């Protein structure tokens, strides 16, 4: 059973009829994430969203998608080994640094990218990244982003797609949601070009109290990149968030074509030179007569 | 301007052993340097009347202009004689009539210059007629005029 192969230890976190501790495989030593679920709370409907959600996790594999490594099913509780991360949601980090440099975005969003079209190349739709749905796997500097929240996350035919329903987060919902319009893979890439606009600048660039007029704006694809805060951001980020907020689905980048784009992937002279004939005669004559000229014009105040 | 381009020249060339920081002017530390390195005594009194006497502008330093201007001087015959003896025996520090190799290459290090033996034989040559191997007073002479 669970306990037998896992030691648990304190909590971490809390969810939705859940807890998350830290544990520890106990022949290995190796720790991970336990969320643990209390399934004598969830209905039949819940424990069903569960069950996709396992199944939709077990079959990703990827170093930006936190991997769930284990599920274990008991009477009342079903536990959900999940790699353990330390460097928090990609939000607080946001957060506590205002925004990123160019450079950091770019390797960023890159990440999140690579995410987005490993879930698109299984045939799972997110339709709820954003930065709170994004944990950095360690405290480094250079810690991997990771994919989490496959709540929402559905499954698709190749690139049949459907009214999949009014789900995500209002801020990051995409105007085919918002028409009720059938819908699929490149909503996931509309939340990319909202996370992008906050790398950059730390606010996003739909928002309003009023989420009538938010969703409004959406629909609209009513943003831009005022100044000043925009005017030393270059124009190929500029327009790799056009190509992401672009309201017809149809003509808005895939996950593919924007790891393609220049701003991601080309970020990182010769001149004639003429022959030497020869070096430059030294002048002994004028070497000797300036040092002689030197020597009479010191030898002044001594006969003066 | 009724100097010769080769007098200009030569007259750069002493220049740059006085500037020793390259900065296109002469202070008073700079002239006290070269003067006790050629084995001259001023004080430092001395050597700030010096620094005054040729600084037209009073800016405390001597430009090449300046520098030029003096030895635009067109002073006696007989002044110049003694500067070019006097000179001489600068050169000739064991003081038998004759400029070695050995010599001139104490003045040149002395001034701070870096130059390869075979360049200092090449300046003894230029000054040496009969071909000795030393400079000698008149050859001294011949070449100063
Ligand atoms: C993505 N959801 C928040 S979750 O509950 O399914 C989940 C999934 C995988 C996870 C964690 C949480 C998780 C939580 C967590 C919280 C904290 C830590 N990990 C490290 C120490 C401070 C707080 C972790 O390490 N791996
Ligand atoms: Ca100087
Ligand atoms: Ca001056
Ligand atoms: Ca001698
Ligand atoms: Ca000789």
């Amino acid at each position: 059973s669970m306990t037998d192969e896992y030691q648990l230890f304190e909590e971490l976190g809390k969810g939705a009829f859940s807890v998350v501790r830290r544990c520890m495989k106990i022949p290995t030593g190796q720790e991970y994430a336990a969320k643990i679920i209390n399934t004598k709370k969830l209905s039949a409907r819940d424990h069903q969203k569960l069950e996709r959600e396992a199944r939709i996790c077990r079959l990703l594999k990827h170093p930006n998608i936190v991997r769930l490594h284990d599920s274990i099913s008991e009477e009342g509780f079903h536990y959900l080994v999940f790699d353990l991360v330390t460097g928090g949601e990609l939000f607080e980090d946001i957060v506590a640094r205002e925004y990123y440099s160019e450079a950091d975005a770019s390797h960023c969003i890159q990440q999140i990218l690579e995410s987005v079209n490993h879930c698109h190349l299984n045939g799972i739709v997110h339709r709820d990244l954003k930065p709170e749905n994004l944990l950095l796997a360690s405290k480094s500097k250079g810690a991997a982003v990771k994919l989490a929240d496959f709540g929402l996350a559905i499954e698709v035919q190749g690139d049949q797609q459907a009214w999949f329903g009014f789900a995500g987060t209002p801020g990051y919902l995409s105007p085919e949601v918002l028409r009720k319009d059938p819908y699929g893979k490149p909503v996931d890439m509309w939340a990319c070009g909202v996370i992008l606009y906050i790398l950059l600048v730390g606010y996003p660039p739909f928002w309003d109290e009023d989420q009538h007029r938010l969703y409004q704006q959406i629909k609209a694809g009513a943003y831009d990149f005022p100044s000043p805060e925009w005017d030393t951001v270059t124009p190929e980020a500029k327009d790799l968030i056009n190509k992401m907020l672009t309201i017809n689905p149809a003509k808005r980048i895939t996950a593919s074509e924007a790891l393609k784009h220049p701003w991601i992937c080309q970020r990182s002279m010769m001149h004639r030179q003429e022959t030497v004939d020869c070096l430059k005669k030294f002048n002994a004559r004028r070497k000797l007569k300036g040092a002689i000229l030197t020597t009479m014009l010191a030898t002044r105040n001594f006969s003066a | 301007d009724q100097l010769t381009e080769e007098q200009i020249a030569e007259f750069k060339e002493a220049f740059s052993l006085f500037d020793k920081d390259g900065d296109g002017t002469i202070t008073t530390k700079e002239l006290g340097t070269v003067m006790r390195s050629l084995g001259q005594n001023p004080t430092e009194a001395e050597l700030q009347d010096m620094i005054n006497e040729v600084d037209a502008d009073g800016n405390g330093t001597i430009d090449f202009p300046e520098f030029l201007t003096m030895m635009a001087r067109k002073m006696k015959d007989t002044d110049s004689e003694e500067e070019i003896r006097e000179a001489f025996r600068v050169f000739d520090k064991d003081g038998n009539g004759y400029i070695s190799a050995a010599e001139l290459r104490h003045v040149m290090t002395n001034l701070g210059e870096k130059l390869t033996d075979e360049e200092v034989d090449e300046m003894i040559r230029e000054a040496d007629i009969d071909g000795d191997g030393q400079v000698n007073y008149e050859e001294f002479v011949q070449m100063m005029t």
